[PDB]
């Protein structure tokens, strides 16, 4: 059964041209297979781009014909898509596949401007209205990193229940944001301590973040 | 191009009862030479699409008898007998009788549970972030289902638009419900035109819509 494994940049600048290799292994290209890109845009929408035949031809969704080349190396049975032109529409996980039969797992492909940045991390301070016996929720807002991902941890890992980290947004800024939250017992907060760990490593960045109470006094 | 539409956009399903669900295209898929390249495929979150079904109702190798496809021309049908865990995730149908090949915008099938209210939050901007220039404000819906779900937000009482962002949880594997995180981003100087800040939230469960808020500085 044949097998593919993609291979791309991760991240390339807009107006650059992109160049991902598609390797096969269980079975050679020059057979009767169609090896097609297809590629998949965050919010999941899947679109097909293009393919190259066991004899060179090739074929393209006309709406990126003018952009898109197809290419192969027969001797190291792989073969390539080379995108012109890239903006951030670009951006997108990038499949080859033989005929819509098997697909490769993909390689995400990032396109900006935006530079390498550590994120901010800000407390999603605990109300001091929260039902007393009952349920507080407190988390860490993760604003302003580039590129993806990050890593969200509570207490070093202690606490894993109650939590949701919820999927990174690109802002109009270029830059993501996301939110880490938990849930735990109102009786709890003042005596437990809950500390948020956050690591960017794209930019070697590790920041710890002890969520509290905000000061309700007037005078404090 | 051909335009394949999928319904419903997301299918309750129960765990031993059976499932159906529709891709139709703009127009008919049988090829000139009478195949109709019509097919299924099964893709689970971080991972790549599987075929299921070719050519409209040929079980690809591998997978369970449960799975059965069927229609012609512009209406088609998946079917499966008894759906199982390991069914859970989103469908896909494509055609590739017509040059641009088309995917449908999928059918994710969830597990049906019964209707949780979310329990909700309001978190104001940091001091911290504040000194920085900007304010996020952050609305948390905590463990609903079903999904469906209204978030607004209001400044002194007048709602907003066009400056919020949402983000939604997996359904979560042990109590099937979902979370989702609303926020709110304003310059530090806008944030400082107006005194009370809520989200209001419409939900199935809720009989009556929930606000949270806070005046700014208190607390």
């Amino acid at each position: 059964e044949v097998q593919l494994q993609e291979s791309g940049p991760g991240l390339v600048k807009p107006s650059q041209t992109l160049s991902l290799t598609c390797a096969v292994s269980g079975s050679s290209i020059t057979y009767g297979y169609h090896w097609n890109w297809i590629r998949q845009f965050p919010g999941n929408k899947l679109e097909w781009i293009g393919y190259i035949s066991y004899d060179g031809s090739v074929l393209y969704n006309p709406s990126l014909e003018n952009r898109v080349t197809i290419t192969r190396d027969t001797s190291k049975n792989q073969f390539f898509l080379k995108l012109s032109s890239v903006t951030a529409e670009d951006t997108a996980k990038y499949y080859c596949a033989s005929g819509f039969d098997h697909w490769g797992q993909g390689t995400t492909l990032t396109v900006s401007s935006a530079s390498t940045k550590g994120p901010s991390v800000f407390p999603l301070a605990p109300s001091s209205k929260s039902t007393s016996g009952g349920t507080a929720a407190l988390g860490c807002l993760v604003k302003d990193y580039f590129p993806e991902p990050v890593t969200v941890s509570w207490n070093s890992g202690a606490l894993t229940s109650g939590v949701h980290t919820f999927p990174a947004v690109l802002q109009s800024s270029g830059l993501y944001s996301l939110s880490s939250v938990v849930t735990v017992p109102s009786s709890s907060l003042g005596t437990q301590t809950y500390i948020c760990n956050v690591n960017h490593k794209p930019s070697n960045t590790k920041v710890d973040k002890k969520v509290e109470p905000k000061s309700c006094d007037k005078t404090h | 191009d051909v335009v394949m539409t999928q319904s419903p956009l997301s299918l309750p399903v129960t765990l031993g009862e059976p499932a159906s669900i529709s891709c139709r295209s703009s127009q008919s898929l049988v090829h000139s030479y009478g195949d109709t390249y019509l097919h299924w495929y099964l893709q689970k979150p971080g991972q790549s699409p599987k075929l299921l079904i070719y050519k409209v109702s040929n079980r690809f190798s591998g997978v369970p008898d449960r799975f059965s496809g069927s229609g012609s021309g512009t209406d088609f049908t998946l079917k499966i007998s008894r759906v199982e865990t390991e069914d859970l995730g989103v469908y896909y149908c494509s055609q590739n009788t017509h040059v641009p090949y088309t995917f449908g915008g999928g059918t994710k099938l969830e597990i049906k549970r019964t209707v949780a209210a979310p329990s909700v939050f309001i978190f104001p901007p940091s001091d911290e972030q504040l000194k920085s220039g900007t304010a996020s404000v952050v609305c948390l819906l905590n463990n609903f289902y079903p999904r469906e779900a209204k978030v607004q937000w209001k400044v002194d009482n007048a709602l907003q638009s066009g400056n919020s962002q949402e983000s939604v949880t997996e359904q979560d594997s042990k109590d099937s419900t979902y979370s989702l995180s609303s926020t709110l981003t304003l310059s530090k100087a806008d944030y400082e035109k107006h005194k009370v800040y809520a989200c209001e939230v419409t939900h199935q469960g809720l009989s009556s819509p929930v606000t949270k808020s806070f005046n700014r500085g208190e607390c």
